[PDB]
């Protein structure tokens, strides 16, 4: 027993005592265990021993122990994990793995990058945001061996320990298996009651956008636990908080004798998967009750459809239908899957295509900031390989495996294709797969696999004689093939025509949008870039807290809230209304810039599906049938 | 031939720059001469000393102070358009668009060159590039006057260039 341990144990009491937040947590975390054990005894998940604590409320307690556990964790955090510890055990008395720590706030001059990183942050808790590279497998290290002696029927067990344990260094005993007991007899492992606790490594480099442009990158190795391991996937946005620790003896022992120096490892405590533009992490957020019930009384408004599109890019004058499509692309319909294994398509593709210099990379630039897994990619700098899939050799295992392309990291998301026209071949072929059977089929050699590639697809394209002709019919302006006309739900042709009125309606409010302060700031002040890094959980410019128009944060508020709980069922009144529209438009005689075939009437079910899914009602009305026929009709004429 | 007809790639290209400047061979004995002199002096070393001689006058600068006062511009200032100068740029730019689809009702084809609402966002980007000149936090319409004038030497002078934006 040590005294300042013990005083530390005392204080860090005091604390969980002062702010009674992380000790109803503790008693959520074991009445959901009970819960789940005793449903288990009738009639499942269990959650991990650990508690997020704020940096900020243990600075505004006590600076000094504060400052402890910043500069010297392995004196200051076992402590505070006995608090728990013995806090837990204290509440548990009426209904056994050691409790840990995570955590959070502002951590000031430890908030580093892997090119940050030095010698002088060792043995120190650092914050480290970067990108996952590298992520071996999950292995199960071996803590406590069970062993049977059939002679004496004696059940005996074994307890291993390494560095990468505990933070505070002890005397390395290497124990041997025990294979025969003190008396001599054999002893045969009891699989199923030893204990194995899973065990990875994850390689964390900077991100390629505050990377230098010039020079190679800088990365770090993370060891993670079984609470934190199988959180993260090679190309995500971390940031991991945890112990930089230095292990071994850098060759200054005689059978050592090299100048690899004091390996250098971050013990994780925390990672934080964050969602960056164009990444594989999807953008979560916090859904409160006042959120929530600011978007059910959205929900029973009239005109909301109205509402939220045109509170899309208002810095972009029209384009409102494709405003409307876009939103009902982004509600993102409803998914079939039948008894058979079929499999039928929800979400919503939209192709634009016209004149320069109306508006298309903008919007395509909108979808990427504003949905939560969108993805961009351009015409010819992406390949086949790049779109799909890609096979490398794993160091390792000495095996192939895959790289996922941009079309299957945004599965769920979607992918912004800017300059569509320009694709290659190969790539047309693949897309065609995509875009309708939804999957990725890969045979290579060696491997031959199906992956997953959910997404809606926005595209923007261009006529090959620079501008769209009216004259002209519209199969020579696009110039694309059929089938991939059919892939597409919507198609929209952009016309620049010039108006006088309509010249100075868009003259006036690109001035009015340059005429713009954000707050805060002086005139001639430029304003600031920061790179938006999000963690993921689980003409006017006043539009705050729904006045007229919905802002960007409440309107994706609005649409994760749409996607997880709304899930729109049909009935007959909106399946005549789709049914007298498809086949009137399978027979009118009038030409149409998209090809009418069978996928229509599937369009029309996912408008409809999409429409019923921002008025949050359970079921598709006949309104519904009515607007998705109409805003396809603006697309085919 | 036209200006679109000249470039090896593509019309929506020009569309892509903010201004374009159409560089002429105009061929005049009284200019090739005053060119021809002024590579002489800088041959001979007599503009190095009417260039140290003027930058000690004061009406031309270092290279390096330049960079540095760039630098300064681009940190400190970034300048917003008046409210009163934004009528100018709204009508001068309607107007022309007016005449070039008047030319194009006229003519019955699409001219090679075009002009856009990102040529009204260019010559509203001069206008605060020429308040940022002066470290003023606002544009006035002196501004506008002068990012005009360079649109039109840029710009339109290559639009007339083009026989269906000419006319
Ligand atoms: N309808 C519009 N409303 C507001 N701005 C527009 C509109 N159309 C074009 N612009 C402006 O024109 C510029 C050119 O970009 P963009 O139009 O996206 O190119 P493209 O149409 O080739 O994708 C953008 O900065 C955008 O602000
Ligand atoms: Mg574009």
């Amino acid at each position: 027993p040590d005294a300042v341990f013990g005083d530390r144990v005392r204080r860090f009491q005091e604390f969980l005592d002062t702010f009674t937040s992380y000790r109803d947590s503790v008693r959520s975390i074991q009445v959901y265990n009970s819960n789940n054990a005793a449903n288990y005894n009738d009639d499942l998940n269990i959650l991990p021993h650990r508690i997020i604590i704020s940096l900020d409320d243990l600075r505004e307690f006590d600076r000094s122990f504060w400052s402890g556990i910043l500069v010297e964790p392995a004196y200051f955090i076992p402590p505070a994990e006995k608090a728990l510890t013995d806090l837990a055990d204290s509440m548990d008395d009426v209904p056994r793995h050691p409790w840990k720590l995570s955590f959070k706030g502002s951590f000031g001059a430890h908030a580093l990058s892997p090119r940050t990183l030095t010698a002088q942050h060792l043995n120190k808790l650092v914050s480290v945001e970067g990108i996952v590279t590298k992520t071996s497998l999950v292995r199960p290290k071996l803590i406590r061996s069970v062993h049977y002696a059939a002679k004496t029927g004696r059940f005996h067990y074994r307890d291993y320990t390494d560095a990468t344990t505990t933070l505070t260094t002890r005397i390395p005993t290497p124990a041997i298996y025990p294979t025969e007991d003190t008396e001599g007899n054999k002893l045969t492992t009891e699989y199923g009651y030893s204990t194995f606790i899973d065990h990875q490594r994850i390689t964390v480099q900077e991100m390629p956008e505050m990377a230098p442009a010039g020079q190679l990158p800088r990365s770090i190795d993370v060891i993670l636990d079984d609470d934190l391991v199988d959180k993260t996937k090679p190309g995500d946005r971390v940031n991991v908080v945890g112990v930089f620790k230095s292990l071994g003896a850098g060759g200054m022992n005689q059978s050592n004798s090299t100048l690899i120096g004091f390996k250098t490892l971050i013990l994780g405590n925390t990672v934080y998967p964050l969602h960056a533009r164009s990444t594989g992490v999807a953008a979560r957020q916090m859904l409160t009750d006042f959120d929530i019930r600011n978007i059910n009384k959205l929900s029973k408004k009239k005109d909301i459809f109205d509402i939220l599109s045109q509170s899309l890019a208002p810095s972009i004058y029209g384009h409102d239908h494709i405003k409307k499509a876009i939103l009902l692309m982004l509600m993102g319909g409803v998914e079939k899957n039948l008894e058979n294994g079929s499999h039928l398509r929800g979400d919503i593709n939209i192709l634009m295509v016209g004149d320069p210099s109306t508006a298309k990379s903008q919007l395509l630039r909108f979808v990427l900031n504003t949905a939560s897994l969108a993805i961009a990619t351009t015409g010819r700098g992406s390949s086949g390989v790049g779109l799909t899939a890609a096979v490398t050799t794993d160091r390792e295992t000495g095996e192939r495996r895959l790289e996922a392309g941009a079309m299957v990291l945004a599965d769920r998301g979607v992918v912004c294709i800017d300059e569509f026209d320009k694709m290659t071949d190969v790539d047309r072929v693949a897309i065609h797969e995509v875009m309708e059977q939804q999957t990725v089929t890969i045979a290579k050699a060696g491997i031959h696999t199906t992956l997953n590639a959910r997404c809606s697809v926005i595209a923007a394209a261009n006529p090959v004689f620079g501008q769209y002709d009216v004259n002209r019919d519209p199969h020579q302006n696009i110039a694309l093939p059929d089938s991939l006309l059919s892939r597409f739900d919507l198609l929209f042709v952009v016309t620049d025509d010039i108006n006088e009125i309509r010249d100075r309606s868009i003259s006036e409010h690109v001035l009015r949008t340059h005429r713009y302060l954000p707050p805060g700031y002086l005139e001639g002040e430029p304003v600031r870039e920061r790179l938006n890094l999000s963690l993921a959980v689980g003409g006017n410019y006043n539009g705050t807290e729904i006045p007229k128009l919905v802002t960007i944060p409440f309107l994706r508020k609005y649409v994760q809230y749409a996607k997880e709980r709304v899930i729109p069922q049909l009935t007959q009144e909106a399946i005549n209304v789709i049914v007298k529209n498809y086949t009137d438009l399978r027979n009118d005689d009038n030409t149409k810039k998209s090809p009418i075939t069978a996928r229509t009437l599937e369009t029309l079910i996912r408008l409809a599906t999409a429409h019923a899914k921002v008025r949050l009602s359970k079921t598709v009305n006949k309104v519904d049938a009515k607007v998705a026929a109409n805003l396809l009709r603006f697309a085919l004429l | 031939k036209s200006p679109g007809d000249n470039i090896d790639f593509q019309t929506t290209i020009l569309s892509r720059f903010d201004m374009i400047f159409i560089v002429k061979d105009d061929h005049n004995e009284e200019r090739d001469i005053s060119i021809a002199n002024h590579v002489i002096n800088i041959h001979t070393g007599n503009a190095n000393a009417m260039q140290n001689q003027q930058e000690e006058n004061g009406s031309e600068i270092s290279i390096e102070k330049m960079k540095r006062y760039i630098t300064y511009c681009r940190l400190k200032c970034a300048p917003r358009l008046s409210p009163q100068a934004a009528e100018k740029l709204s009508s001068n730019f309607v107007t022309i668009r007016k005449q070039l689809l008047i030319n194009e009702l006229e003519s019955t084809e699409r001219s090679s060159i075009p002009i856009t609402i990102r040529q009204l966002e260019a010559i509203i980007r001069i206008t605060e590039s020429l308040a940022k000149l002066e470290l003023s936090p606002i544009a006035q319409e002196r501004h506008v006057d002068e990012a005009i004038r360079l649109f039109q030497a840029s710009t339109m002078d290559a639009a007339s260039q083009d026989p269906i934006g000419g006319l």
